C-alpha cells in the first residue's frame, strides 16, 4: 500500500466523516500512530512476542517475507584506538548507529601465529560479563583460532576480545525502518528525524496489519481517559 | 590433555560459567586430583595389569647430605636427601629414580622398612637405595661413599596427588611453565571419562543446592532458604 492508501484505508477502518460516532485524525496523527505500530510489530515480531505470530526472527517463511527488508550487511576493517577493555588482546569496532538488532556477526582473522589458516573466518560470540573472567582461559568455549568474544560497550561500539589478530569485522543485523510519513510535515516536524514523505520499505503482505496496529493504538489513545 | 582442558570439562558439563559461582575452579582442581588416585587406585590394586605412561610423572630434586641424627661421631653413617619433600608415590607402577637419564643408572626405590637393612650382601654394596621417609623427604643409603656426590636425580613413579608432582617437574626444553593449569595432567585417557563423570556427579547434587542467604543472626537452611 502507498502513503495515499494508508491514509484512505486508515480513515476507511477509523469510519471518519460516517454517520456513527467516530475518530478523525491528521495526517500528522495518522503517520505518528503508523510509524509505532511499525516499530512495535517488527520488535515484537523479532523476539517472538507475538501472540498472534508466535515466531522469531527467522523461524517462518511468514516471518521471513515479513522482515526481509530490514536485513543489512556491514564490513568494516578500522579500529577504534583509544579505549579501555578488559583485555590486552581486545579491539573496537564502530557500529553502522543504524542498527537495531544484530544477527550475524562473524570476524576474519590475519595472524602468522595460525600458519596456513590465515584469514580464517572466526565465529564472533556475544558473551556476558559474569562469563568473561572464566572464558579468557577457557579452551572450549573462550578465544580461539575460531572464536571471538564480543562485548557491548559506550557510544556504540563492540570489543572484540581475540587471541589472534582481527583484520576484518562483518555483521549482519535489523535496521532501522525507513518510518511511515503520509505527507510532506511542516518545518520543525519529523518522525524520526525525517521531514518528508516516507514510504514503508517492508512488503504490502504486512501492511495490512501496520494498518490495523495503528488504529487499535489511536482508539487507544483516544478512549484511554474515558 | 593439560589441566586447563580437564577443569573446563568439568566447569562446562556443570555450567559453571558465571565468576559469582559457588564452586570454582579450586574445587575442581582438589576433586580431579582425588578423584585420579581414586581410579588409579581401583584400576591397579586388584591384580597386576600394565599401566600407560600417561599416568607417570618426573618430579626433579636436588640432593643435600645430610648426618643421620645430628652431627655426633658415633651416630651413623651420614645420608643424601632431597632438598625438598618428595610426594608419597602410589604402590601400583614403576617407580624409578634416575641420574637424569631414564636409560641408564641403577637407583633403586625400595620402602622405608626395607631400607633399614640393605647392602650386607657383598655384591650389592654398591647399589643406592632410596625410600621417602617419614619426615617427607626421599633419603638415600648406600654403603659406597662415592653415593654421597650424587647431586641431582629424577624421579619418575605415579605420585599420589598430581599436584604436588606437577610443581615439580624437570625444566622442559623451552623452560618452566608458571601455571599449573598450561602442564599435562597425568591419567591415561581411557580414565578421563569415568573421572569426569565422578567429578560431575560429586558436585551436580551441591550445585543446586540451597545457601543461608539471609544475614540474619540465624541458620537459614533448615528453611530451605
Amino acid at each position: 500500500m502507498t502513503n495515499k492508501e494508508f491514509s484512505d484505508g486508515f480513515s476507511t477502518l477509523l469510519n471518519s466523516f460516517g454517520i456513527t460516532p467516530n475518530i478523525t485524525l491528521d495526517e500528522y496523527e495518522k503517520s505518528t500512530f503508523l510509524t509505532n505500530a511499525q516499530e512495535q510489530l517488527i520488535i515484537d515480531i523479532y523476539s517472538g512476542r507475538n501472540i498472534i505470530y508466535g515466531k522469531s526472527f527467522e523461524q517462518t517463511e511468514e516471518i521471513r517475507r515479513y522482515l526481509s527488508n530490514l536485513v543489512e550487511t556491514y564490513e568494516t576493517s578500522t579500529k577504534v584506538t583509544g579505549k579501555l577493555g578488559l583485555s590486552k588482546d581486545s579491539v573496537f569496532f564502530e557500529i553502522p548507529q543504524d542498527t537495531w538488532f544484530i544477527t550475524y556477526e562473524v570476524a576474519f582473522l590475519k595472524d602468522s601465529r595460525l600458519g596456513c589458516l590465515d584469514g580464517i573466518e572466526a565465529s564472533v560470540v556475544p558473551l556476558p560479563q559474569d562469563d568473561l573472567y572464566r572464558a579468557k582461559d577457557n579452551p572450549f568455549r573462550g578465544p580461539s583460532k575460531d572464536r571471538v568474544l564480543r562485548l557491548d560497550i559506550k557510544s556504540d561500539l563492540a570489543e572484540l576480545i581475540s587471541k589472534y589478530n582481527v583484520d576484518k569485522y562483518l555483521m549482519r543485523y535489523i535496521s532501522q525502518p525507513t518510518p511511515i510519513i503520509l505527507v510532506d510535515l511542516p518545518d520543525g516536524l519529523s518522525i524520526n528525524g525525517v521531514s518528508t514523505e516516507s514510504e514503508c520499505e517492508l512488503n504490502p503482505v504486512v501492511h495490512r496489519a501496520i494498518l490495523e496496529r495503528a488504529v487499535q493504538l489511536a482508539i487507544i489513545s483516544k478512549t484511554q481517559l474515558t | 590433555m593439560t589441566y586447563n582442558e580437564l577443569i573446563y570439562m568439568v566447569l562446562d558439563e556443570l555450567k559453571l560459567s558465571s565468576d559469582d559461582s559457588y564452586y570454582t575452579p579450586d574445587h575442581v582442581i582438589f576433586l580431579l586430583v582425588k578423584y585420579r588416585s581414586f581410579l588409579l587406585k581401583q584400576r591397579y590394586s586388584d591384580i597386576k595389569k600394565q599401566i600407560p605412561d600417561s599416568d607417570y610423572q618426573s618430579i626433579c630434586l636436588d640432593l643435600i647430605e645430610v648426618p643421620a641424627i645430628s652431627g655426633e661421631p658415633c651416630e651413623g653413617s651420614s645420608y643424601l636427601r632431597s632438598k625438598n619433600k618428595v610426594p608419597t608415590t602410589m604402590m601400583i607402577g614403576n617407580p624409578r629414580v634416575y641420574p637424569m637419564d631414564f636409560y641408564q643408572g641403577e637407583i633403586t626405590y625400595i620402602s622405608r622398612d626395607r631400607m633399614r637393612y640393605v647392602g650386607y650382601n657383598k655384591f650389592l654394596r654398591n647399589i643406592i637405595y632410596c625410600s621417602k621417609a617419614p619426615d617427607g623427604y626421599l633419603y638415600f643409603k648406600s654403603w659406597n661413599p662415592q653415593f654421597l656426590h650424587l647431586e641431582k636425580v629424577s624421579f619418575n613413579a605415579i605420585f599420589e596427588d598430581a599436584k604436588e608432582a606437577s610443581e615439580m617437574a624437570c625444566p622442559e626444553e623451552n623452560g618452566t611453565i608458571c601455571k599449573l593449569e598450561d602442564k599435562e595432567f597425568p591419567i591415561e585417557d581411557a580414565l578421563v571419562p569415568p573421572l569426569i563423570e565422578l567429578v560431575v556427579k560429586e558436585l551436580r547434587g551441591p550445585e543446586y543446592s540451597p545457601k543461608d542467604e539471609d544475614n540474619n543472626a540465624k541458620d537459614d537452611l533448615p528453611d530451605a532458604r
